[PDB]
């Protein structure tokens, strides 16, 4: 009975951040020895003539991204674990996110490292008009 | 190819919206072109939406520089049986809004102490998982009709956990520095350590050198047996399964070959108790 969710590949890296303190440095550490990053993830088919906006209603990648599906980059959705967040609620689950091709093997790592600029929508560092 | 862990159990015939689901595979099918998933306009999300996730199957076989084993030899068990304590779960069944798949109910552990819990479990939302109460059953069968008046007298797990760090500090304080849960076919009583345990480095109590036993969510501190009042996480326990040293038949039949003053009265405990007692009899006796 039931619907699986997930690949035998991602089992350890889940488990292992699933019941750690800091889910966030686990994943960082995990990585650091060796460990393959989260895959089966929702990467979308698009257009690639979007926005470049980070956080999005509806895929907006520009030529130097890949669009995902969010809760699907997010390692508090795909741990099944607390956000760390106020409230508890999620930033990128119902929204699409876009990430930078040369990021886009490990998107759960990108978005737990990297952060939104509140002016102008893009990553900072890969894509931000501010600085 | 794919694992049983997180598996989805509403019984929602359709999958999630792309920006819901929480991988490829939840994706629904509708979605799904040339390889991918494709965002379909008009198509829209569902906004309430409550899907009970199992946590029948973690592994932990992870090899990360810094984090201790949680499995350990038996040789390694051997040094530390002061640290041993039987744990065994008995579980409820998920029912109504979600099926396949076990929440734990009675935890009972080589103390004597059985501890209940209310039926609660991991339901993903489209804002987040909720930690919640969840309908449940008791497995049907005269061999589990013990656990019926279970199903009412549970405790909140906020609740459970803590009185399981007090329970496990009050009995190790003088005996070790840590704990070893000695297991009996392991994958339940692993997944019922998601609800009370934390993992991490190897860290110092708060008040003392000695290595970090308990883990506070009021603090995010740390601290040892002594000084672990009102902590509600058991951190970096270890454990190891008794079934994986060759036996062949059920636990107490092995257990029996060894000992009779352990009378078999079919509850968590009594189950906690006799597979501490037949490890202390494979490596300790003659
Ligand atoms: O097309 C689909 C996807 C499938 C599902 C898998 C995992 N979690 C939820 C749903 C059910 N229908
Ligand atoms: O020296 C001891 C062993 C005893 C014990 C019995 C059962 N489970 C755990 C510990 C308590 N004191
Ligand atoms: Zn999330
Ligand atoms: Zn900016
Ligand atoms: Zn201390
Ligand atoms: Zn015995």
């Amino acid at each position: 009975a039931g619907n699986a969710t997930e690949v035998p590949a991602n089992s350890t890296v889940l488990s292992f951040c699933a019941f750690a303190v800091d889910a966030a440095k686990a994943y960082k550490d995990y990585l650091a020895s060796g460990g393959q990053p989260i895959t089966n993830c929702v990467k979308m088919l698009c257009t690639h003539t979007g926005t470049g906006q980070a956080i999005t209603v509806t895929p907006e990648a520009n030529m130097d991204q890949e669009s995902f599906g969010g809760a699907s980059c997010c390692l508090y959705c795909r741990c099944h674990i607390d956000h760390p967040n106020p409230k508890g609620f999620c930033d990128l689950k119902g929204k699409y996110v876009q990430i930078p091709t040369t990021c886009a093997n490990d998107p759960v790592g990108f978005t737990l490292k990297n952060t939104v600029c509140t002016v102008c929508g893009m990553w900072k560092g890969y894509g931000c008009s501010c600085d | 190819n794919v694992t049983g862990l997180f598996k989805d159990c509403s019984k929602v015939i359709t999958g999630l919206h792309p920006t819901q689901a929480p991988t490829h595979l939840s994706v629904d099918t509708k979605f799904k072109t040339e390889g991918l998933c494709v965002d379909i306009p008009g198509i829209p999300k569902d906004m309430t939406y409550r899907r009970l996730i199992s946590m029948m199957g973690f592994k932990m076989n992870y090899q990360v520089n810094g984090y201790p084993n949680m499995f350990i030899t038996r040789e390694e068990a051997i040094r530390h049986v002061r640290a041993w304590i039987g744990f065994d779960v008995e579980g409820c069944h998920a029912t109504r809004e979600a099926v396949g798949t076990n929440l734990p109910l009675q935890l009972g552990f080589s103390t004597g102490v059985n501890l209940v819990a209310v039926p609660t479990g991991y339901v993903d939302t489209p804002n987040n998982t909720d930690f919640s109460r969840v309908s449940a059953k008791p497995p049907p069968g005269d061999q589990f009709k013990h656990l019926i008046p279970l199903m009412y007298k549970g405790l909140p797990w906020n609740v459970v956990r803590i009185k399981i760090v007090q329970m496990l500090s009050d009995t190790l304080k003088n005996l070790s520095d840590r704990v070893v849960f000695v297991l009996w076919a392991h994958g339940f009583e692993l997944t019922s350590m998601k609800y009370f345990v934390k993992i991490g480095p190897e860290r110092t109590c708060c008040l003392c050198d000695r290595r970090a036993t308990c883990f506070s969510t009021a603090s995010d501190t740390y601290a040892c047996w002594h000084h672990s009042i009102g902590f509600d996480y058991v951190y970096n326990p270890f454990m190891i399964d008794v079934q994986q040293w060759g036996f062949t038949g059920n636990l107490q039949s092995n257990h029996d070959l060894y000992c009779q003053v352990h009378g078999n009265a079919h509850v968590a405990s009594c189950d906690a108790i006799m597979t501490r007692c037949l490890a202390v009899h494979e490596c300790f006796v003659k």
